[PDB]
RNA sequence: UUGACCUCGGAUCAGGUAGGAAUACCCGCUGAACUUAAGCAUAUCAAUAAGCGGAGGAAAAGAAACCAACAGGGAUUGCCCUAGUAACGGCGAGUGAAGCGGCAACAGCUCAAAUUUGAAAUCUGGCUUCGGCCCGAGUUGUAAUUUGUAGAGGAAGCUUUUGGUGAGGCACCUUCUGAGUCCCCUGGAACGGGGCGCCAUAGAGGGUGAGAGCCCCGUAUAGUCGGAUGCCGAUCCAAUGUAAAGCUCCUUCGACGAGUCGAGUAGUUUGGGAAUGCUGCUCAAAAUGGGAGGUAAAUUUCUUCUAAAGCUAAAUACCGGCCAGAGACCGAUAGCGCACAAGUAGAGUGAUCGAAAGAUGAAAAGCACUUUGAAAAGAGGGUUAAAUAGCACGUGAAAUUGUUGAAAGGGAAGCGUUUGUGACCAGACUUGCGCCGUUCCGAUCAUCCGGUGUUCUCACCGGUGCACUCGGGACGGCUCAGGCCAG
RNA sequence: CGGGACCGAGGUUCGCGCAUCUGCAAGGAUGCUGGCGUAAUGGUCAUCAACGACCCGUCUUGAAACACGGACCAAGGAGUCAAGGUUUUGCGCGAGUGUUUGGGUGUAAAACCCGCACGCGUAAUGAAAGUGAACGUAGGUGAGAGCUUCGGCGCAUCAUCGA
RNA sequence: AGACUAAUCGAACCAUCUAGUAGCUGGUUACCGCCGAAGUUUCCCUCAGGAUAGCAGUGUUGUUCUUCAGUUUUAUGAGGU
RNA sequence: CGUGAGCCCGGGUCGAACGGCCUCUAGUGCAGAUCUUGGUGGUAGUAGCAAAUACUUCAAUGAGAACUUGAAGGACCGAAGUGGGGAAAGGUUCCAUGUGAACAGCGGUUGGACAUGGGUUAGUCGAUCCUAAGCCAUAGGGAAGUUCCGUUUCAAAGGGGC
RNA sequence: AAACUUUCAACAACGGAUCUCUUGGUUCUGGCAUCGAUGAAGAACGCAGCGAAAUGCGAUAGGUAAUGUGAAUUGCAGAAUUCAGUGAAUCAUCGAAUCUUUGAACGCACAUUGCGCUCGCCAGUAUUCUGGCGAGCAUGCCUGUUCGAGCGUCAUUU
């Protein structure tokens, strides 16, 4: 029932949709709710903070590995590094991911210091305020101004690395020789060609010539 | 104004549970003031009306008579005071009702539970 | 309106042949509802045209911009007194239209008796004395559903969160048409009450300091440029630069006739 | 002959459990057509309705035989986006995801596959409950260790463990906490109008004989009269190491799920296209093996996980059940079929179908008594503010009808333009402004404060006043204007 | 130069003219007089009279139709909403723009504040691998509102030859 | 006999899918002001319907020494009634 | 008053709420749809109340008597009846007393109507017992399942004494 | 001229529109998770001083016990000793009970208030018959108990 210049339409409404329309007229009492919820959490796991750390991680393709973000854990790279055993960093606000490999030096190094500096500000109590153990946190350093969210403190600082560095005419770098747009011409002409020049090194008349002396 | 998330002002929900309240909630509903010589013995503003008060007619038609009541007709909302009546046709003599708001208690009934209920406000 | 209304029975039209018309009709033989029409807008116990759904657009999405925007101007018009009369406020006895009052005399208003002695001491009184003797019974269905009366705007204190605190509000809640706002909220529905400008704000000295703040720090929001630089149109005609290049007036303000 | 074991039975044997209801949301199976394609058969509607089985407060899913191809992310679920995109499709009509990214929430674990073998260390049942004992289960494997993130055996080092006592601070209900019935008028009755007051952390709402903050219930802040239970910690005081837990180390090992994986074929399904999932049948594996890497196949590499066993809260759905709060909603032909003895009365053999129906008055004060009548009732009389509210009851329209009054009528009436006649009636008009003639009050001007457009004016005060000023009424004269119809 | 009829719009002077020391018939009616001052004029309704007047809605080339619906009255009764487009109008910002998935806060379904990603736009063209927009005052010619130091410059837009 | 199968039979009755689809019939609710048609072209399983162009309205804009014309004259062609 | 949709005022009834102006909003305007629901007309005091042969006199009751009752007369059903009983079906219609309205298509003092009471007695009648046509369990076998088949089968099936 | 027909007004009719209301509906939001063989949902029949229905309840029947409140219920007499009450009420709360015949419905059936069987007590001369009262008797499955069957099978006696 096309009848003028129109942009044709493409309206999947023909279903029988009125049976599944779902308005969300409890936005504002799901928020009220959600935030009631928090606020008992974090009164009962008080003193801790209501969160627990997590690593920093590389966005897995080639749109979003510019920038990081919040991984899910620290894996046992990095835990054994920082020198925590795994199955104690649960019990002190830390997220351990089992799955998780280092394949870098450099995110490792990243991701341990970040250990590091977080065990440096965490003040564990006793498990019995009478009689304190090796690994527990003396009396005088308690001191009550506590943080209340990790994930405020330990965020992402730089999430993508800055792009407003100025250098000295004398530290300018050098030119590619044959000319930055020939370079990415003939890497790519290496990558389609790597089959052909393979398959005749290697030729038939190489073969040949290795059969013929 | 009233910020109460459990009481509600509707109209429609104050009128039906004011005519279907029950028997004990009536009594509390039907409540007058005492008297300015029983409110400075007592320190108290106002109790519900017990068979044997005397009170004293405020408002209405008949609001300067005063004399023993004789029925707290709680169905109704209403009180029966005594020689407050009213006349048929056949010439016998019918008790009108009188809300308690409309009267002020200025002799009380004392007995040992509402001696206890004075003590309690 | 429920979506059974109005479909909750197995009425089938009789066709034609029986003299009657062909719209859908009750079935059984026992009842006044024995042959009557079930289904259509037309009937008495049929279904509404197109029954109300709650898929309908309720709330209206508003560019913030356009609400900063409109929420300054209501505060720029606030300082007007004309536009505080054409409203309808008794500001007769205001000295100035930024009624401006010392933070520390709010600090005993936390009761009502002194809050409204505050009020009718800076000249406030007329306003509020207005919205309590206009309170009637308002004309129509309303009354059934919640709506009872209607009584009129008063003024409107500002104060600030931080400086003045939160208990002023507890004294100004009884009183009719006297409402409160916090300095870093502003509502435009308390600003321009109906759509009309001109509200008569009553602000204390500590909101004042914090008004250039409030709108500094609004990130993405500059106070807007205006079309017009001197909106006074009586000296941009009556200027000498304008009138010295008139060339005389052609005809009078009543022409003779022909 | 007796005693075992295996398998199969009996018992109103001892002790238990299942069914049915409900099914709004949830997990499965089964499964259409109307409809769109302007016909119609694939398609679409729709992996929907109907049908069947099974749970819970949520269910399901869930800790990778994942996604990717990157500098790599890291259980599940849900929202936004991806995206009306890749793709599917008589490539027509139409349908149509997923990775990544931001966020809500966050939690991990248990088995099989090992000899406790210097000691079945395990468990149901009965008795005793006082410690234990006695049958039985079980070696065709119950306890302890181990689950791939590993682990086991080493030998050095370091390190770990239990009971108590409760503030209160939540969660439960429960008693209590402000101010006029002050004067006058209208009214049957003030809750109305006018005046004089008071409370407010309370001017939400309702009732009371009409619009009540202060007549009544409640409403706003805490804090007190109490008591039921179970959750959490802040201070303090008790202890102890059997043989149990970790951490670093490298040598040695390192069991890892089969009629399953996979392949062919058929059906169905999917965006999944030489076949995405599922199921039936046939064939039917292996140990650095296997699966996946979105185009079938052979050859050679690479990447990522470890299927064929299992459990697990939150974010999510749902107003069917229970309880609350609200509305720019409806207002008795509306809103649910039901504001009422409504799934009722009633209809049908039955499956099923299924209405209509609210309002006297503030208070029954619901009409005593007399008289006519067989009676229903009528007429007086009385109640009420009102019967022009009499239970056939708030107000009481129209269609339709009766009486009275006013008109007209020779096979329609109604209607338009225009008069006449008759009945009825709204306006307008009644005088007003000026000048000159009587009787009573303060004007010109100046001083002295105070305002103001800087020269105007208001406050007190000298204005002193009968044919002299100013103003006002009393009675006379003149001019002007003034309604309708006309020459 | 006579006889008659209908009309009097406008509302201080200004003008076009003619006459002459006056003024006027010249940019629209004044003067005098009379009756009544109320149902007398006027209005409504009823009625008679003159002239005229087919029953509405609808389909149709054509309806008063021997075309259909309509006995009468009251109440109800039919272009609504959502998503997605497009053109136009108003508004904010403007190479940017959009807070409201979510978080903070709150007088608590409101209002206020916050930011990362993301959507659209800023670059197109190929089936794809891929490549990717200045010879020049971002060009020349003609027209062009407006401005002009009067000799010229020339926005938008259109036509044309180019890059 | 297409007869009978609860007054129902060339496929009963009940509830649901279901407000099934309908190029076809009927209806479609106040006033005034201004403008104001078509039944024709092409395509269609098209002939009681659509899309397309034409006729119309509205909103504009470039402008407003805007340009042209259902016309005549002069000059000069075509036609085959 | 307005060209008009409409607005305003006076008079009568009535008894509790309502209106103007500027914006916002919509389940917003009726003469029709063989429209829906409710109510009411002309027709019209009209069609009609005509099958089953048929009634009359006196008296009582009663406000009122063609259709109440008693007596008398005249008739009909004419034993495959307009009689006396029952099965199915109905459910108090049975009986007494009383009666305003409604019903008995005319009336009504009468009634299967209305109101208040009363009424159905079994070892011997029937059900209960038996089996018929047939239906349903059990053992089993199908089916995703609601369930289908099976009734003696491919079952360790039961009944009595001391 | 009247009658009749038509029009209008007043009053009176018929009818229930309009106005105003509202212990109702509808939609949204918030919180909670709790039926049943220890017999559920549903059904039938009964129960009040005077009740047909509705509501409530079950032979302990418009209800009992317990707790709290504190003087009623109401259409009439009936409660006035229940007035210190050691406690009214068609009150509220509710932790103890009662709970007819059925119904998944469970001895077999049921279109029957039908037909049975076991145990105990009581009465009739009664272990057997009759009557009354009480407790019982479904199916599938699980663990165990005890009684068995099978040349399935082991050893010994024999
Ligand atoms: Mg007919
Ligand atoms: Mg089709
Ligand atoms: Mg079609
Ligand atoms: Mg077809
Ligand atoms: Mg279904
Ligand atoms: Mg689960
Ligand atoms: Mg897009
Ligand atoms: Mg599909
Ligand atoms: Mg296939
Ligand atoms: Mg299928
Ligand atoms: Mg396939
Ligand atoms: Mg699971
Ligand atoms: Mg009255
Ligand atoms: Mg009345
Ligand atoms: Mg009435
Ligand atoms: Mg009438
Ligand atoms: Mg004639
Ligand atoms: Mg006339
Ligand atoms: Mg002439
Ligand atoms: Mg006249
Ligand atoms: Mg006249
Ligand atoms: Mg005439
Ligand atoms: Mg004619
Ligand atoms: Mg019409
Ligand atoms: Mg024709
Ligand atoms: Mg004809
Ligand atoms: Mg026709
Ligand atoms: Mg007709
Ligand atoms: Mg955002
Ligand atoms: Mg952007
Ligand atoms: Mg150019
Ligand atoms: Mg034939
Ligand atoms: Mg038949
Ligand atoms: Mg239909
Ligand atoms: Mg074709
Ligand atoms: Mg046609
Ligand atoms: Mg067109
Ligand atoms: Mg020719
Ligand atoms: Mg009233
Ligand atoms: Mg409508
Ligand atoms: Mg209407
Ligand atoms: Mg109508
Ligand atoms: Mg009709
Ligand atoms: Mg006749
Ligand atoms: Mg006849
Ligand atoms: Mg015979
Ligand atoms: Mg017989
Ligand atoms: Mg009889
Ligand atoms: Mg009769
Ligand atoms: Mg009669
Ligand atoms: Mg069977
Ligand atoms: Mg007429």
């Amino acid at each position: 029932a096309i009848k003028h210049n129109q942009q044709i339409p493409n309206n999947h409404f023909r279903k029988d949709w009125q049976r599944r329309v779902r308005c969300h007229f409890d936005q504002a009492g799901k928020k009220a709710s959600r935030r009631v919820a928090r606020q008992a959490k974090a009164a009962a796991l008080a003193p801790r903070p209501v969160d627990k750390l997590r690593p920093i991680v590389r966005c897995p393709t080639i749109k979003y590995n510019r920038r990081t973000r919040l991984g899910r854990g620290f894996s046992l790279a990095e835990l054994k590094a920082a020198g925590i055993p795994k199955l104690v960093a649960p019990t002190i606000g830390i997220s351990v991911d089992p799955r998780r490999a280092n394949l870098s030096e450099e995110s490792l190094a990243a991701n341990v210091e970040r250990l590091k500096a977080y065990q440096a500000r965490l003040v564990v109590f006793p498990r019995k305020s009478n009689k304190p153990k090796k690994a527990d946190t003396p009396k005088d350093q308690q001191t009550g101004e506590f943080v209340k969210s990790v994930e405020a403190v330990f965020g992402v600082e730089r999430p993508i690395a800055s792009g407003f560095k100025e250098i000295p005419k004398s530290e300018l770098p050098s030119n590619i020789e044959g000319g930055a747009f020939r370079a990415l011409r003939k890497a790519r002409s290496d990558a389609k060609l790597i089959g052909v020049r393979e398959k005749r090194a290697k030729d038939k008349a190489a073969a040949e010539a290795e059969k013929s002396k | 104004v009233k910020v109460n998330n459990s009481v509600s002002s509707s109209r429609r929900k104050a009128r039906k549970a004011h005519f279907s309240a029950p028997s004990s909630v009536r009594r509390n509903i039907m409540s007058a003031p005492l008297s300015k010589e029983l409110r400075e013995k007592y320190n108290v503003r106002s109790i519900p009306i017990r068979k044997d008060d005397e009170v004293t007619i405020v408002r209405g038609s008949n609001k300067d008579k005063e004399g023993k009541v004789t029925s707290v007709y709680r169905l109704k909302y209403v009180i029966h005071v005594e020689r407050v009546t009213r006349d048929k046709a056949t010439g016998a003599s019918v008790p009108v009702g009188i809300h308690p708001s409309n009267v002020v208690i200025t002799k009380l009934k004392l007995d040992k539970d509402r001696e206890a209920i004075l003590e309690r406000i | 309106v429920s979506e059974k209304a109005g479909h909750q029975t197995s009425a089938e039209s009789w066709g034609t042949g029986r003299a009657v018309a062909r719209i859908p009709r009750v079935s059984g033989g026992g009842t006044h509802r024995a042959g009557q029409a079930a289904f259509g807008n037309m009937c008495r116990s049929g279904r509404m045209f197109a029954p109300t759904k709650i898929w309908r657009k309720w709330h209206v999405k508003v560019n913030q911009g356009q609400k900063r925007f409109a929420t300054a101007s209501a505060l720029a018009a606030s300082a007007a007194a004309p536009l505080l009369m054409a409203r309808g406020h008794q500001v007769s006895t205001v000295p100035e239209v930024p009624l401006v009052v010392d933070s520390a005399a709010f600090s005993g208003v936390n009761k009502t008796a002194n809050a409204l002695a505050l009020l009718k001491a800076v000249g406030a009184g007329a306003d509020v004395q207005k919205a309590k003797a206009s309170k009637k019974l308002r004309a129509g269905k309303g009354k059934l559903r919640d709506r009872r009366h209607r009584q009129r705007r008063g003024p409107l204190v500002v104060y600030s969160a931080e400086t003045d605190g939160k208990d002023l509000i507890k004294g100004f809640r009884n009183i009719p048409g006297v409402e409160t706002s916090p300095v870093d909220a502003l509502n435009l529905l308390q600003l321009a009450p109906g759509g009309h400008l001109g509200r008569f704000i009553v602000w204390t000295s500590a909101a004042i300091k914090e008004l250039d703040a409030v709108y500094e720090s609004k990130k993405g929001f500059q106070l807007p440029a205006n079309v017009v630089a001197q909106a006074d149109l009586t000296r941009l005609i009556n200027s000498s630069e304008i009138q010295s290049v008139l060339r005389t007036p052609k005809g009078d303000a009543k022409t003779k006739r022909s």
